[PDB]
């Protein structure tokens, strides 16, 4: 398939153009004591976040396309999101423009501390 | 009251015992609505509020635990309350969700179609379910025992509910059935429980704890219907969303609880009272196997 639709290219576009973000991404009721990683099993949002149910905030999962893992698997799904609360507008886009650090599980620059 | 501090409110005893012909349900707190923390959905907050009063129930919580959950789409296309419970239950914990309508899901497997079309290979330790068709709330007829999904749900708990396994299924003023609430005389215990951030609602969700696989109480649904609406007719809830800021202890505990098969024959008064506790669940232990029907049609 020389041709495949590039929704993160889209959505980007979009919101670069002044479009809404994607709503009704599904944020959780949570203690926010817990410790900032990006992608937990269970919501983890310290006091600088909130926790989302993972597939609401998947633009893959949210627009019904195939996910651009070989094998098809979501990050997310299954799985709860911490998104910045000065992001939390728009954590499908968070998501999708930002990176989580391998080695201590926090977005990169949201959290990451392992450049010092 | 200090009713406005807990998640909800479960019926009290004495309503349940009472001989009530049913009425049409006036509440006074009607079209109040409660306010929630700032961005949170109705659904999360009322799935967290039914968490937290499950919390306080003696469920059976074993390793492999499984939880079917029907209902479970919203009109956004999310699954708010798969969410909750995923969060609740303890990690690794098996979760199937279901619903009329296409919906995007956090459970590790959700079939799209009518209820009556899934079948399950496995017992279940936990069935959940928020369906409901809000062309029930029809004031201008009377208000009979529904069947529908109803009848798919009975069938269901009485196939593949594992014993000493729990139920907590919405109904409402109008969306309800008789035969629901007989089956609530074959757990240890049953109630009919309110959330607080919804208690402007004739909704309740009708919760099974611990099921016996046979009758402990004969109980007449259309009479205990009538007592649920006479309670909620005479019983203002204040709108309250308090419990929602206290998450500390919200994790279900996973127990342990001991798995075991056994055949019909083998449950004795003891195993009785074992489940009746909280403490044993009784089902195989195999994999989890899951389909929905699908009806085919050519209409060329
Ligand atoms: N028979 C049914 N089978 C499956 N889901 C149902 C059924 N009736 C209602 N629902 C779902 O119940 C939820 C509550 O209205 C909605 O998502 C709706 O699609
Ligand atoms: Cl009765
Ligand atoms: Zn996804
Ligand atoms: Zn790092």
């Amino acid at each position: 398939c020389a041709f495949a639709v590039d929704a993160a290219k889209a959505y980007k576009d979009y919101l670069a153009s002044g479009g809404q973000p994607i709503t009704n991404c599904v944020k959780m009721l949570c203690t926010h004591t817990g410790t900032g990683q990006a992608i937990t099993v269970t919501p983890e949002a310290n006091m600088d976040q909130e926790s989302f149910g993972g597939a609401s905030c998947c633009l893959y999962c949210r627009c019904h396309i195939d996910h651009p893992n070989p094998k098809g698997f979501c990050d997310l799904k299954g799985k709860y999101v911490q998104i910045p609360t000065t992001c939390a507008n728009d954590p499908v886009g968070f998501t999708l423009k930002n990176t989580v650090c391998t080695v201590c599980g926090m977005w990169k620059g949201y959290g990451c501390s392992c450049d010092q | 009251s200090s009713q406005a501090w807990q998640p909800g409110v479960a019926m009290p005893n004495l309503y349940k015992m009472q001989r009530m012909l049913l009425e049409k349900c006036d509440l006074q707190n009607y079209g109040d609505s409660a306010t929630l923390p700032k961005g949170i959905m109705m659904n999360v907050a009322k799935y967290t509020q039914l968490c937290q009063y499950l919390n306080t129930l003696t469920l059976a919580v074993p390793y492999n635990m499984r939880v079917i959950h029907f209902g479970a789409g919203s009109d956004k296309g999310v699954a708010p309350g798969t969410a909750v419970l995923r969060q609740w239950l303890p990690t690794g914990t098996l979760l199937v969700d279901s619903d009329l309508n296409d919906f995007v899901s956090d459970a590790d497997s959700t079939l799209i179609g009518d209820c009556a079309t899934v079948h399950t290979a496995n017992k279940w330790d936990l069935i959940i379910s928020d369906m409901y068709d809000p062309k029930t709330k029809n004031v201008t007829k009377e208000n009979d025992s529904k069947e529908g999904f109803f009848t798919y749900i009975c069938g269901f708990i009485q196939q593949k509910l594992a014993l000493g396994g729990s139920v907590a299924i919405k109904i409402t003023e109008h969306s309800w059935n008789a035969d629901l609430y007989k089956l609530m005389g074959h757990f240890a215990w049953w109630t009919a429980f309110v959330t607080n951030v919804n208690a402007s609602s004739s909704e309740a969700f009708l919760i099974g704890c611990n099921y016996l696989g046979k009758p402990r109480e004969q109980i007449d649904g259309y009479v205990m219907h009538a007592n649920y609406i006479f309670w909620r007719n005479t019983n203002p809830i204040q709108l309250s969303s308090y419990s929602l800021f206290d998450m500390s202890k919200f994790p279900l505990k996973l127990r342990g609880t001991a798995v075991m098969s056994l055949k019909e024959g083998q449950i004795n008064d003891m195993i009785l009272s074992l489940l009746s506790k909280g403490r044993l669940i009784i089902r195989e232990n195999n994999r989890v196997v899951i389909s929905s029907d699908v009806l085919v049609n050519n209409e060329n």
